[PDB]
């Protein structure tokens, strides 16, 4: 069990995932990171299967460099979106048990903010809120009855901790420390840890 | 190969001369004469006929094995002219061929259609 | 010549300020310098850590300086990886000293590889984890961490080994 | 002063009829040691005389070991005779796996002759420049040959080549008569002798650059060096 | 690219195989529906008569393959399509160079040949038939690659029918019309629409001309 | 002489001569001209096939699009000029395939140059005897206009000369270009009267113009009758400048 | 899994292709639209692949794309993929670049054409929405009536649904939903 | 000492054996071809000219479509390597597309694949040069390959021996708005002008191309079109 | 390695997907030693080695491998100058979607990688 | 006369289209490089300005990856086959390993490439020399040179291209650890080492630099003439 | 270093000197056309 979120507001994308390892054989500290950095301005956070995701993460994460040094100016997040469906795609037909899902904020210069939705079957789309996980459903309920293209960070992370509450109201186990982040004009500013 | 090719405007196939001309292919049309002999072929009007010149010149071969009338099928003959080795080993050719006409297509090979690959093959 | 032309094993780890530590109830030596933990079949841990050991040694001998335990680790999670789904089974630990402080990493065959503080897998190693949380710390005695590798053995229920600055040495 | 045209390449022939390559090739076989080989009704015996480039060396190896019964000298070029060496050794060991029986002498040798054949009438290849002699033991008895770079082998029964090897040759061919109704220590003193030709009227045949090869019905191929060649030498009497 | 060593190749592709056989899977476990393809079964019949071969079918589908030779098609839609295209080129092509028009044994020997090929999965019954220099022939072709000379061959949904008039009301030496009418209630007995016919003559033919490219 | 056989020879003193000479033979060709403006960019050419008897299909002889927002000239062996053009306007489409945006200029003529250059390194291969002029609009240095050698080098100009006289109108744009104030008008009647020195009849020159409208690039190839009319005025102005 | 669905029609100098409510009609040319239906991941892989050859045929051949042409090349694209096959059903409607005359058709997953004068449905409803929809048609409609008989078969055979006029001259974009 | 090798620029910068080989195609047999406001006409004259020979055995005007016809003037051996994959192309045009083939197209991939033999060591460029004739969309069209792989549209043009004055004279007496009778009979006559002989309808082809499709006019027309010059 | 090559499985190598993607790999390999094997046993040793050498000597003579070639001499001699096949009007290789760099590609034909 | 092969020995045993290639090198632009203490410095002399000219689209300096970087002189093209490569196989490296790559890694790298190309007579060798600088994972300055041969050495400090000697002499006689203590004074002395050889500065060297854990810096001509400015006010 | 991981043992110096040189006398894919230039000299 683990859980994505994500909001994007006029001027900013907000970013949220858990902080548990799916590990089972042996012990060992919860505290484990999956949000990728793949430039200044882009953030990729995907969840599934273990052994398989990390690699994949660090192959569209040494692409993107390689295209910054090789031409002086970074990727956007239209064209690194486009390029990682196309792998996944590409790497799906050879791998047949293959779950990876996938979601990529980041913000442009030219464009503006920007918040990809990705199932496990290459698909990509452009959605104003997206979430994976178990309670998925009522997520996305959730922030549908709850959203307008006007909230301020506050309103996002009250939003978003309004979620959370509901999921723990319908059940209060578990509820890793999780971690939120935030993408602006001035890069990647972390932001204060909700363990709730 | 790694042997190159000769310099000069005759001495290799792949070079033309100053006005277009191949002159290794009119070498071996030179080289056809080296036999000594003349064949000639006659249509009528519902036949055909092939006569060609026969020179044994020592008697101690054995002349039922000096011959170049050909059969390459059984409703198609043949008559060569030139260097010995070099026609029977295009009749073998030329058998081969009319063996994977019939194989491909499902009927006997025409003369015409015969000719046209050998000399397709040949430039 | 033409046609020539043509053509129940229950085992623990962990790091601090003074070195690595592991504890068992096997272990392989894999370097004098790097020190590797075997946990499934015996001859796939066998072959395995002699391979990355032969690597390792190459590397040395190349670069002319001793390899480290991050690239170590790497080196062997992707050479596994390459034979996913085909029946092979292991959970090592590397553990080793090269700079920047000691390093523990753990990696399996599936490919997983995650670096932490404190490892403990087999059997009834809840327990050892669980007691050695317990009285976990980053500065202490050398004395008093062999004490409590000792009280987890004895909990979870010897063989013991240090990892230092200029290679390891067994106590027990 | 016609020769500049027709002899850079192997797969030339000359007005004349000739190839200048493989001549050329066997040429570069008097460029090595004299080695002398003969055989008996039993045993079958090989003698080098090792050479050294100055005192502070060892002299290098010009008795090989292939099989159990089969052992080889060679006279010439190095790589060449390592290259043959190998292929020689392949093949025996893939017939005694599979086969469960040794490689016939015979055999092996037509094997070498047409592997040695082909370089000689391709493009981008030159001649081996090496001459072997082959001594072994099989159901037909005690055998020798003889290799030349022209891919021609010969079954002769007391062969030497090398430098200055007519000497040798002579002697052995005087002496042909009496080797058959012999034993080891006088067919290894007739080899001795007969090898002891080649060197000047100074010299003499010490312990330091002499090798034996000896096979027979119930020994094997074995090689004698330094102190092991002592027990074959003293009963060889003056020049 | 950074991953290409090899120049590619052309042909057909395998590569949705792996995904497409665990995602039928799943869907049939799931109850859902997938696209399926498109299927032409209905009869159709042949016979010789006199001097011609008559072909007929339900309702065109009678497919062109050269001025003198027809086919029908039962099964799928496109391989019928595709196959009987790549015969009417090739034959044009042969046409072309050779100055003749084509015989039916070389169009019958390209079908079984590419059916042959391909083991079965590229799915059409054919109903060759034609006039050349020699005379009137016509044959039958399965997917696997057999093909049967036969004097008159039916072949669809209802066949039994047609097979039954065929036994019943056949003689050597057909009249051309009677032959049509023949064909015409054979096939009509199996629907219980119109029907079209395709009558391929002797007459209407000159094999003593240079071939020209048709329209 | 000894070092004048191949591509794969280097001179006693470091020299290319097969190169030297591939180089060479551009220097027979017509005359193509290209300069950057301050809000387009331009192209002229010259028409070396005028006979009575030769027809007028296509749009033109020497000008040719790549993408929807590139175009080229070529001067050298019409032969090699088209599998350039052609390779070139795959690997536009590739990379508009493989990431849903236009390809950068530079990076097309990079990729281009690599072919270019493979030839003169591998022996037994003729090197590509044609020189190409690039313009083009990027979102990220905005209107451009580049330059290719036979030998695989390219660099960016402002204003530049390749064909027959290349020195001579090199020389007068040289002294006659403006920085940083070239209107197009201002870019056509300085490459008018550069033909005209360099060289008159409206039947013999061709011009394309690319500039930006609406947030959509437009290419157009210039009228009989507007470039008798440019000719016309520049004559007056001559005349009038006596 | 839904799997949507794409209609067709033609009236008086203009035609209407409509879907419900991932995108689904892609413009390829002028006046000249395509639409498929199925699964998301191969219905995108399908309209890059096409717009790639489409640019380069257009390029090559200096002239716009007859809509026969594109049929033709959608169905050698589809199979190409006999064995393995994409999960799609595309629908062509457009108007002659030249002469201005209405076209509509349909494909299978295999590439199986269908040249059809009245109207056009694929998708998965393809066995109900037939007999409405030939009670629904009338010949030679103008164009408003046109969107009116397309808005009430799309509705009624099944949210929101989008219709595209394409004409002689404009081209007109709708988004509704039932009241 | 630059004159032997194919891949080998002159210090000049120019290819030698390319310009042999267009030496080779102006030493052929003469050939014409006229374009008028209907239709286009082409003619050639024969080299088996004795009466020991078949009239339906080989001919130098070939069909490769039915709206494309071609002819040439060079090497006769390769040029039916050049025809056979003319109609393979065509052929694979029409199965891909559903549609024939327009003549640019044709002409732009025959004239690619004659580019591909003067780049590389080991061969030879071919001795031949083309023209074709072809009706699309209401329009003729007339080009020309050169054995070098560049291709130019024409209007009326002359090649093979004696071509100069072949041209000039097509351009005396070229008329923009022509019939297709009027063209045939200046086709014969600039034929006529460098024979060498006494032209009879046994010694010349002629191929005629409108919208009913190319064809190639037999002996008694041609006998027919003598009689009237 | 590593970046140049990704996603291949090991496991998904050994097991082909379909019962005819081997045979049609490898369709042109199969009739060559067909036809060389009937020739040889009808008319001997000859006839093979004189076709092999023909094809090697004909297909030295091309393009570098990151442009597309015609192949006209060899399907001459081969005899596929008349027939048309699915693999010539079937994803065109004139147009492929992907190619590599050229000065890695002319060392992986030469085989030094 | 027996310079027309590439594999073939003369009788003293020289191979001389190595040579050959090295003159080819010979005749480029001057490139210096000086290794700092806690700086690294490189430093080209442009040649004729072309004033209707883009400087963007012509540079010699170029960086390989986030810590090396990279300047050559010889033949412009063939150059950017190898920055291509070694930019790959940066990141191919990073994969393999995990640890940013080493500055003799990637030369040794280069090295093989190099030599890869003089071992047949169906291709030429690479006119280029390269000096690459960067920081190790240690944080320690290195600074290594190849040749076309295919031989790499570590230096110090040390000049390739056209004038080369006369720079050379200038640094030996002028390089010791009063003046690379700041990094201001190397960059100092890699100013007026540029300016023994070169006609009158500020507007025909182009520089760069790189300090630890900072990336590539391009100076520009306002900073480049301050410095200039600077030296030319000291006597 | 592939001895040792085979046979757990150290290789002789006339061992590693042989395979060492069964690569230098082989010339005329990756092999080269000329001698190697080079002289080593073992020891240990």
């Amino acid at each position: 069990m683990e859980y994505l979120i994500g909001i994007q507001g006029p001027d900013y994308v907000l970013v949220a995932s858990d902080r548990v390892a799916a590990s089972n054989i042996v012990q060992m500290k919860d505290d484990h990171d999956k949000m990728f950095k793949m430039s200044e301005k882009i953030l990729l956070l995907c969840v599934g299967e273990a052994g398989d995701t990390v690699q994949f993460a660090e192959y569209i994460q040494k692409n993107v460099q390689l295209y910054k040094m090789r031409n002086g100016y970074e990727l956007s997040p239209t064209a690194a979106a486009n390029f990682t469906r196309r792998n996944l795609a590409d790497c799906l037909r050879s791998r047949t048990p293959y779950h990876v899902n996938l979601l990529l904020a980041g913000y442009d210069e030219h464009e503006g903010p920007a918040l990809y939705y990705m199932d496990y079957l290459a698909a990509l789309a452009k959605a104003p809120f997206a979430a994976h996980g178990y309670g998925a459903f009522l997520t996305l309920s959730i922030l549908d009855r709850y959203y307008t293209p006007t909230i301020s960070r506050e309103r996002a992370v009250e939003l978003l901790r309004k979620c959370l509450e509901e999921l723990q109201k319908r059940f209060i186990l578990n509820l890793p420390t999780f971690s939120v982040r935030i993408i602006d004009k001035n890069g990647i500013h972390d932001l204060d840890n909700i363990s709730f | 190969m790694s042997r190159g090719s000769s310099a000069g405007f005759d001495r290799h196939i792949t070079i033309f001369s100053p006005e277009g001309r191949l002159y290794q292919v009119e070498y071996a049309f030179k080289a056809i004469n080296q036999g000594g002999l003349t064949s000639v072929a006659v249509r009528g009007k519902d036949c055909a006929v092939i006569v060609t010149q026969k020179k044994v010149p020592d008697k101690l071969l054995d002349s039922s094995t000096v011959t170049h009338l050909f059969k390459i099928t059984e409703n198609i003959g043949c008559v060569m002219t030139g260097m010995t080795a070099d026609s029977r080993s295009q009749v073998q050719r030329a058998r081969y061929e009319a063996a994977n006409w019939k194989y491909k297509y499902g009927y006997e090979i025409p003369v015409d259609m015969l000719c046209k690959r050998i000399a397709d093959i040949s430039q | 010549a033409l046609a020539s032309v043509l053509e129940g094993t229950t085992t623990l780890a962990f790091k601090f300020r003074h070195g690595v530590i592991v504890a068992a109830d096997k272990v392989i030596e894999i370097n004098p310098y790097l020190l590797g933990t075997m946990a499934g079949g015996a001859a796939d841990c066998s072959f395995w850590e002699r391979l990355l050991a032969r690597q390792c040694r190459i590397y040395e001998l190349r670069n002319k300086e001793r390899i480290s335990v991050a690239a170590a680790s790497k080196l062997l999670a992707n050479m596994v990886y390459q034979y996913k789904g085909m029946g092979l089974s292991m959970g090592t630990m590397i553990c080793g000293w090269d700079k920047r402080g000691p390093g523990l990493y753990y990696v399996d065959s599936e490919g997983n590889r995650i670096s932490g503080a404190t490892f403990s897998v087999g059997s009834g190693s809840v327990y050892a984890y669980g007691v050695m949380d317990r009285g976990y710390s980053y500065d202490l005695e050398v004395e008093q961490a062999y004490d409590l590798a000792r009280r987890a053995i004895y909990q979870a229920t010897v063989n013991l080994y240090h990892v230092r600055e200029d290679g390891w040495i067994r106590v027990s | 002063m016609f020769r500049n045209q027709y002899d850079n390449d192997v797969t030339v022939w000359s007005p004349q009829g000739r190839i200048h390559q493989i001549e050329y090739a066997m040429e570069a076989v008097k460029q090595g040691s004299a080695t002398v080989g003969l055989k008996s009704k039993t045993h079958a015996v090989l003698v080098a005389l090792k050479r050294a480039q100055s005192e502070l060396a060892a002299h290098q190896k010009k008795i090989l070991h292939v099989d159990n019964h089969i052992g080889i000298s060679i006279a010439g070029l190095t790589a060449d005779a390592r290259l043959l060496c190998n292929f020689m050794r392949q093949e025996c060991l893939d017939s005694r796996f599979v086969f469960d029986r040794p490689l016939p002498v015979s055999r092996l040798v037509s094997l070498i002759g047409s592997k040695t054949q082909i370089p000689t009438q391709r493009y981008g290849r030159r001649p081996y420049g090496v001459g072997l002699l082959i001594a072994g033991y099989d159901d037909m008895g005690p055998h020798i040959f003889q290799t030349c770079p022209s891919a021609n082998y010969f079954d002769c029964r007391a062969m030497s080549i090398g430098a200055r090897s007519q000497s040798a040759r002579t002697y052995l061919e005087r002496h042909m008569s009496e080797f058959m109704e012999c034993n080891l220590n006088e067919l290894v003193k007739h080899g001795l002798r007969a090898l002891r030709e080649t060197l000047p009227a100074e010299q003499d045949l010490t312990t330091k650059n002499v090798s034996i090869g000896i096979v027979g019905k119930d020994l094997e191929f074995t090689i004698y060096d330094d102190d092991d060649v002592s027990p074959f030498l003293e009963g060889l009497e003056e020049r | 690219a950074v991953s290409v060593y090899a120049p590619p190749v052309g042909g057909f592709s395998f590569d949705n195989c792996r995904r497409n056989a665990v995602l039928e899977a799943d869907f049939a476990k799931r109850g859902y529906k997938l696209p399926k393809v498109r299927k032409t079964g209905t009869t159709i019949a042949g016979v010789v008569y006199k001097d011609g071969i008559v072909l007929g079918a339900d309702t065109s589908k009678i497919h062109f393959i050269s001025p003198n030779i027809y086919c029908c098609g039962a099964g799928t839609a496109a391989d019928t399509d595709m196959t009987t295209q790549l015969i009417s080129s090739n034959l044009e092509l042969h046409s072309l160079s050779t100055g003749r028009l084509p015989r039916v044994v070389t169009a019958n020997r390209m079908l079984k040949q590419m059916l042959f090929r391909y083991q079965g999965y590229i799915g059409a019954a054919l109903v060759l038939g034609g006039v050349d220099v020699t005379g009137p022939h016509l044959y039958s072709i399965y997917p696997h690659g057999s093909t049967d000379k036969l004097p008159y061959v039916t072949m669809g949904s209802g066949s039994l029918a047609a097979m039954a008039v065929f036994e019943d009301k056949f003689r050597p030496d057909m009249e051309e019309e009677e032959a049509k009418n023949l064909v015409s209630e054979a096939i009509a007995a199996g629907i219980f629409s119109n029907i079209d016919l395709c009558v391929i003559s002797k007459n209407k033919l000159d094999f003593l001309r240079p071939y020209t490219v048709p329209n | 002489r000894r070092y004048d056989s191949r591509t794969t020879i280097f001179s006693p003193e470091g020299r290319l001569y097969q190169v030297e000479y591939a180089m060479e033979a551009i220097g027979h060709a017509g005359t193509c001209l290209g300069i950057l403006a301050n809000d387009g960019v331009l192209l002229a050419a010259e028409r070396r096939n005028i006979h009575k008897l030769l027809d007028e299909v296509f749009f033109s002889e020497k000008i040719y699009k790549l993408n929807e927002d590139m175009a080229c000239s070529v001067a050298g062996i019409t032969s090699d000029a088209n599998v350039l053009t052609n390779e070139l306007r795959l690997i536009a489409q590739r990379y508009l395939l493989q990431y849903q945006e236009p390809i950068p200029c530079e990076q097309l003529v990079t990729a281009l140059c690599d072919i270019k250059q493979a030839y003169t390194q591998f022996g037994g291969k003729r090197p590509f005897g044609v020189s190409l002029l690039y313009i083009g609009w990027d979102k990220h240095y905005g209107f451009q206009l580049y330059q290719s050698d036979p030998s695989g080098n390219y660099g960016g100009w402002k204003a530049t000369c390749i064909g027959n006289n290349s020195a001579a109108a090199v020389s007068m744009l040289k002294q006659d270009y403006k920085e940083g104030e070239m209107t197009l008008k201002s870019a056509l009647a300085l490459a008018i009267k550069v033909l005209n020195k360099t060289m008159l009849s409206a039947e013999k020159v061709e011009i394309a113009t690319l500039t930006r409208e609406n947030g959509k690039t437009v290419i157009r190839v210039l009228k009989q009758k507007e470039v008798e009319q440019l000719i016309k005025k520049h004559e007056e102005e001559e005349a009038k400048a006596e | 899994y839904n799997g949507g669905a794409v209609m067709a029609m033609k009236g008086k100098n203009c035609v209407a292709i409509a879907a419900d409510r991932f995108q689904k009609i892609f413009p390829m040319g002028d006046r000249l639209y395509i639409g498929l239906a199925g699964l998301a991941t191969d219905v995108q892989t399908v309209a890059q692949r096409l717009k790639f050859r489409l640019n380069l045929y257009e390029l090559k051949e200096g002239r716009q794309i007859k809509p026969y042409t594109l049929m033709s090349m959608v169905a050698n694209l589809l199979y190409e993929k006999r064995f393995g096959p994409y999960y799609t059903e595309p629908v062509i409607a457009g108007l002659d670049p030249k002469t201005f005359k209405p076209f509509i058709c349909s494909l299978d997953l295999i590439g199986c054409p269908m040249v059809t004068d009245d109207f056009v449905v694929s998708g998965t409803c393809a066995e109900q929405m037939y007999g409405m929809c030939e009670s629904l048609w009338e010949p030679n409609m103008d164009p408003d009536h046109l969107f009116e008989t397309i808005s009430q078969a799309m509705l009624n055979a099944v949210m929101g649904v989008i219709v595209h006029i394409i004409e002689k001259d404009k081209i007109t974009t709708r988004t509704l939903k039932a009241r | 000492g630059y004159s032997f090798s194919l891949t080998t620029f002159s210090p000049s910068g120019k290819l030698v054996q390319i310009e042999y080989a267009l030496a080779a195609v102006a030493g052929g047999a003469p050939s014409v071809g006229i374009k008028a406001a209907n239709g286009v006409v082409l003619a050639t004259e024969k080299k088996q000219k004795s009466i020991l020979y078949d009239e339906r055995s080989v001919h130098k005007v070939e069909p490769i479509t039915k709206h494309i016809g071609l002819v040439y003037s060079g090497m006769g051996p390769d040029y039916r390597v050049l025809v056979h994959r003319a109609r393979k192309l065509a052929q694979q045009y029409y199965l891909v597309y559903q549609e024939p083939i327009p003549t640019a197209q044709l002409v732009q991939r025959v004239a690619s694949v004659m580019q591909e033999y003067t780049q590389s060591g080991g061969v030879r460029p071919f001795g031949v040069s083309l023209l074709i004739c072809g009706w699309n969309e209401g329009r003729p069209y007339l080009f020309q390959s050169d054995p070098s792989g560049a291709y130019f549209a024409w209007k009326a043009t002359a090649m093979g021996k004696n071509y100069v004055n072949g041209k000039t004279f097509l351009e005396k007496r070229y008329n923009e708005d022509l019939e297709l009778e009027d063209a045939i009979h200046t086709a014969i006559l600039t034929l006529k002008e460098s024979f060498e002989g006494q032209m009879t309808e046994d010694n010349i082809e002629v191929g005629i191309c409108n919208e009913a499709g190319f064809r190639r006019l037999t002996p008694t027309e041609v006998k027919d079109y003598l009689a009237a010059i | 390695d590593l970046l140049r090559k990704g996603f291949s499985c090991v496991k998904n190598e050994l097991l082909p997907s379909h019962p005819l993607e081997l045979s049609e790999k490898n369709f042109q390999l199969n009739q060559d030693k067909m036809n060389f094997s009937t020739l040889r046993n009808i008319q001997g040793l000859f006839a093979p080695l004189k076709l092999q050498m023909e094809f090697k000597a004909v297909q030295q003579v091309q393009r570098l491998p990151f442009l597309s070639s015609s192949n006209l001499s060899l399907d001459v001699l081969r005899g596929n100058d008349e027939t048309i096949g699915f693999e010539d009007i079937l994803n065109d290789p004139s147009q492929s979607e992907v190619m590599g760099e050229p000065h890695l590609m002319v060392e992986y034909k030469l085989g030094l990688l | 006369s027996y310079d027309r092969a590439i594999t073939v020995f003369s009788p003293d045993g020289h191979l001389f289209q190595v040579e050959y290639a090295q003159e080819a090198v010979k005749k480029g632009s001057t490139a210096v490089g000086v290794r700092g203490r806690d700086i690294v410095v490189l430093g080209v002399e442009k040649k004729s300005v072309a004033k209707l000219q883009d400087e963007r689209t012509v540079r010699k300096i170029c960086a390989l990856d986030d810590n090396v970087c990279m300047a050559f002189a010889g033949l412009t093209a063939d150059a950017r086959i190898v920055i291509n490569r070694a930019r790959v196989e940066c990141q191919s490296h990073r994969l393999t390993v995990e640890d940013p790559v080493t500055v003799e890694y990637i030369t040794r790298y280069i090295a093989s490439l190099k030599q890869r190309y003089t071992q047949s007579n169906g291709r030429r060798p690479f006119g280029i020399s390269a000096l690459i600088v960067g920081f190790d994972f240690d944080g320690t300055p290195r600074l290594y040179q190849t040749d076309p041969s295919g031989t790499y050495h570590a230096w110090k400090a040390n000049a390739i291209g056209r004038g080369a000697k006369s720079v050379r002499e200038f640094l030996e006689k002028n390089y010791t650890d009063e003046a690379i203590e700041t990094d201001d004074l190397t960059i100092k002395l890699v100013i007026k080492a540029l300016l023994e050889v070169v006609q009158s500065g500020g507007k025909n060297i182009e520089l760069a630099v790189m300090r630890r854990d900072q990336s590539l810096k391009i100076l520009n001509p306002e900073e480049i003439e301050k410095y200039v400015a600077e030296i030319e006010k000291e006597k | 270093q592939n001895h040792w991981f085979t046979y757990n043992e150290t290789m002789t110096v006339e061992s590693v000197t042989q395979a060492v040189s069964n690569l230098a006398l082989q010339f005329g894919p990756g092999a080269m056309s000329r001698p190697f230039g080079v002289a080593l000299l073992f020891g240990g």
